[PDB]
């Protein structure tokens, strides 16, 4: 409760003194997040929503609506093969141009029609 | 005569799990002091020797990197003026220590390393075969 | 140029090592390039090129105002604009066209 | 509060670049490939081209971030070679000297 | 004749300190560099920000203590820590001063996303290496 | 009244035995009134002498190494000894070490300064492995070794991977292990086609 | 042949720091460590430490007003990992629809005397109020 709240707030008071000293002053920056946590991994704080290699590489998966035989499937392959390659994109931005080539081959497929593709 | 009656050690947990084996950790300095790099040197095998880590120090060569720029403002292109950035390089390499040395020793020389002094740190860490390549199941 | 056991091995390579399986030419390769970097414009060297101007000049503009910061410049642009109106050179208002 | 118009309109350029910037990526893919057919690579570059001009990454310019200046500047440092200079000689920059060999 | 950053020779009352008075030729042979960070390395980065980040620095220090600062800046960074040290003088009260280091360190701290420490060194006056 | 005056240094008080470290706790820049050193910088003009310490921006211009005196050193080694474990005896030598650990994995941790620590150079993970270790017979060797291409360094017999397309080391590390595996499987398998060799 | 491999040991992330604070002692000579170590700067008795150390946290405050009254000049992240510390704060109403969640926002930036007039609206429309959120009113209106 706010109460409760106020009571901790009392109690850090009575324990609270000035800083003493520089290690004192870097461990509350390193408590309270200002400073970094040594030694410096270089990804801390960075999860790209736990994806794993399988998930970031092999994107086959989200060509199930995207016929698996013709040109529009050997464009897709290069698409995915790019993709899997990337790594400055996560999987969720991936899985977006997958999806945005299946919006514009469903509008455009009327012109596969003419040039006797089909797309799903 | 104000001294501490008692001192309050920091905590330190020993877990279940093995700890991670180091063969060989590259740590190298890059600066444009050459004296800075001779004390941080020093401190570095200072800190190794208490320790008890087998450490190696070498000075890889030097790197300057040239350019030139106008001298002046307009019509004297003849005139050139030449700025250059000194990178001086050196590797101390420890052998034979574990994760927690290793993750010890790193803190204690990253938080003591002098401003405009880059480390790189390269790990070499044993394994075993995993499980599926133990023998050919397939 | 190889024979048949080669070119099924460097096949089942790419396969295994992620390269492209079908045997692509040169143009048809600039797919795969274009997806395996960022794009220049979407590089943060692009569009993070120019520190931000407007927040610059706008924070010091308000510590000045609030008494916390003191311009040498602005000082001098406000001196000599109050003696040119003093001697008589004031900046015309909009609407007010002398030449009209 | 940008040094000049000629700045502002490059910094509204860099902006529509980054914006349209996959749009673009996914159309190019397109028709720079020869395996799709040739009516829906005609397609794309219909457009392409009907995007907006401000959207093309080629007309962005390596403008110096302090004055402005459209050449002699050095990209490391996005300053134009005056105010590099000028920072140099009066020490303001780290592991820079005057070179002599 | 060249005239980047030299104090020409002048009736010989002009006081200038170590730093102005020594040409940029002179720099890494009898001065050192007034800022100190790992942007200008072979293979790091962010060195145009790193010196945007030093001139704003030092015109917000230069506006934030009028007639106060002696000698040049001296700026230092490891890796989160900015560490910015100057030489003032001593005709402010120490109230005033403490209110801006206060108000300094707090307002660049959350500017620039780091943690910023000022250190201060008062001086009688301001160092007269020599008189050109 | 007269203006506020400055109290004479501390360094007066300070005595010549006295704890350094102490008085030096972290890295802090130089500070001629705490330093009771009469230590002169500065290149002197003529019939001069080095400027005193007093003022002298070329001495803070310095990363002092005053926290970092032998005697501080020590200490902080002897307390950070409670922290750090023992490597195995039996991995006397570098041989018994790639006897028991044929697989070695390089990393590299970059530290900068700035706001920022993200550096993309900090994914790349290199796996490498003797393929004398490996159980392989002759068919899975020479498979392999084709397959691996470049890859696969015949005077060393090392076979190295490097895996970068991953954003995270981690994953990265988990793909080098994977591609590792399949190869082997897939070396050991035996295909129709290879017939025609 | 059979190795040994040693236990990992675990640790704070400011186990290290400790250790070295522990390492070093108290000085005497020295003043107090929020004080600056400058001979002029350096208080001298008890009513100039206490002066200094109001005025310090002066300062701070007037910085602290200026960032929550002009947000907008600080809205730019550029330190990876994120410091939730060093960013403006916000502490306004943003929800101005008249509803339950709204009401027990304002109870959570304990603004009483807008919470007790949106209340007092709620009321007057008629619309059902939890206890939870009643109770929670009451606990803010009671302590401030
Ligand atoms: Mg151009
Ligand atoms: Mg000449």
């Amino acid at each position: 409760s706010l109460w409760d709240v106020e009571f901790a707030k009392q109690l850090a008071t009575v324990n609270e003194q000035p800083l003493q000293n520089g290690f004192e002053e870097l461990i509350q920056w390193t408590k309270e997040g200002k400073l970094w946590e040594f030694p410096i991994n270089n990804e801390a704080g960075f999860d790209d929503d736990g994806s794993e290699f399988h998930e970031h590489i092999f994107l086959e998966k989200h060509l199930e609506s995207f016929p698996k035989q013709g040109p529009i499937r050997h464009f897709m392959e290069l698409v995915t093969c790019g993709l899997s390659k990337n790594p400055y994109l996560s999987v969720k931005q991936k899985v977006e141009h997958i999806e945005w080539f299946r919006n514009y081959f469903n509008e455009k497929k009327d012109i596969l029609k003419e040039s006797n593709i089909q797309f799903n | 005569v104000d001294v501490p009656k008692d001192l309050t050690k920091p905590v330190v947990t020993i877990s279940d799990e093995p700890d991670i084996l180091y063969k060989r950790l590259s740590v190298l300095v890059k600066g444009h002091d050459k004296a800075v790099l001779d004390s941080y040197e020093y401190f570095a095998v200072l800190a190794a020797k208490e320790l008890g880590i087998s450490i190696k120090v070498h000075e890889p060569p030097r790197k300057i990197e040239r350019f030139t720029l106008l001298q002046s403002v307009h019509i004297y292109k003849k005139h050139r003026v030449q700025y250059e950035m000194r990178t001086l390089y050196r590797c101390l390499e420890l052998e034979h220590l574990t994760g927690s040395t290793a993750d010890v020793y790193l803190e204690y020389i990253q938080r003591n390393l002098p401003e405009g002094v880059a480390m790189e740190v390269t790990k070499t860490q044993l394994e075993q075969l995993p499980e599926h390549i133990k023998e050919p199941i397939w | 140029s190889l024979s048949e056991y080669a070119f099924r091995m460097s096949r089942l390579s790419a396969r295994l090592f992620g390269e492209v399986t079908r045997p692509t030419n040169s143009k048809s390769m600039k797919v795969v390039k274009l997806f395996s970097e960022l794009p220049l414009a979407k590089k943060k060297e692009t569009y993070d090129w120019y520190p931000n101007h407007h927040t610059y000049a706008e924070l010091m503009q308000t510590l000045r105002f609030l008494g916390l910061y003191r311009d040498e410049h602005q000082d001098f642009m406000d001196e000599q604009k109050r003696l040119k109106k003093l001697r008589g050179k004031e900046k015309p208002k909009k609407g007010e066209g002398k030449r009209a | 509060h940008y040094v000049d118009w000629r700045m502002w309109r490059d910094v509204k350029r860099r902006k529509m670049a980054y914006e349209y910037a996959d749009e673009r990526l996914r159309i190019n893919s397109l028709r720079k490939n020869t395996i799709l057919p040739k009516i829906l690579q005609d397609v794309a570059d219909e457009e392409i081209a009907a995007l907006p001009r401000d959207s093309c990454p080629v007309r962005i310019r390596n403008r110096c971030v302090m004055t402005s200046r459209p050449r002699g500047v050095k990209r490391r440092w996005r300053l134009s070679r005056i105010v590099f200079r000028h920072l140099a000689d009066h020490g303001q920059l780290s592991g820079i000297q005057r070179a002599t060999w | 004749k060249n005239r980047a950053a030299r104090v020409r020779v002048s009736k010989g009352d002009k006081p200038v300190t170590y730093e102005e008075a020594h040409a940029p030729h002179y720099i890494a042979h009898r001065k050192g560099w007034l800022s100190l960070h790992t942007g200008n390395l072979d293979g790091e980065d962010h060195a145009a920000e790193r010196t945007v980040e030093d001139v704003f620095l030092r015109k917000f220090m230069w506006g934030t203590f009028p007639g106060c600062l002696a000698d040049q800046l001296v700026l230092k960074r490891r890796g989160n820590q900015l560490e910015i040290c100057a030489v003032v003088l001593r005709q402010l009260s120490p109230h005033k001063y403490y209110f801006l280091v206060g108000y300094s360190e707090t307002l660049l701290s959350y500017f620039y996303k780091c943690p910023v420490r000022l250190h201060l060194q008062t001086v009688p006056s301001k160092v007269v290496y020599k008189y050109l | 009244p007269p203006r506020r005056k400055a109290l004479p240094p501390r360094t007066e008080k300070m005595a010549v035995d006295q704890d350094w470290p102490s008085v030096y706790p972290v890295a802090a820049p130089f500070k001629p009134s705490a330093v009771p050193l009469p230590v002169r910088m500065g290149y002197p003009v003529k019939k001069g002498v080095p400027m005193a310490k007093e003022g002298n921006l070329e001495l803070l211009k310095i990363p002092n190494f005053l926290h970092l005196t032998p005697v501080a050193i020590k200490k902080h080694c002897e307390a950070l000894k409670d922290f750090c474990t023992e490597w195995p005896a039996a991995l006397d030598s570098d041989e018994k070490c790639e006897k028991h650990f044929p697989i070695e994995i390089d990393s590299t941790d970059y530290v900068s300064s700035g706001p920022s620590v993200r550096n993309p150079r900090a994914r790349v993970v290199v796996l490498r492995v003797k393929l004398s270790s490996l159980n392989l017979d002759d068919h899975a060797k020479k498979k392999l070794i084709k397959l691996v291409g470049e890859r696969y360094c015949k005077t060393t017999d090392v076979l190295t991977i490097k895996t970068d397309r991953c954003p995270l080391r981690r994953q990265n590390y988990d793909y080098a292990v994977y591609l590792l595996t399949v190869l082997y499987h897939e070396s050991w398998n035996t295909e129709e086609w290879e017939k025609s060799k | 042949e059979e190795v040994v491999i040693p236990k990992k040991k675990t640790w704070d992330k400011v186990a290290v720091l400790q250790a070295l604070a522990s390492t070093v002692n108290r000085d005497t000579t020295a003043v107090p460590y929020v004080f600056q170590d400058d001979p002029y700067l350096m208080p001298a008795s008890s009513l100039e430490s206490r002066s200094f150390l109001l005025a310090k946290k002066s300062g701070e405050n007037v910085a602290k007003f200026i960032i929550n009254s002009y947000p907008k000049y600080f809205q730019k992240d550029i330190a990876e990992p994120h410091i939730p510390c060093l960013m403006p704060e916000y502490f306004e109403p943003q929800i101005k629809d008249i509803s339950e969640a709204a009401l027990k926002e304002r109870i959570e930036l304990r603004k009483v005397k807008a919470s007790v007039d949106m209340f007092d609206q709620l009321l007057q429309a008629g619309t059902t109020v939890s206890l939870e959120t009643t109770n929670s009113l009451l606990d803010l209106l009671c302590y401030y």
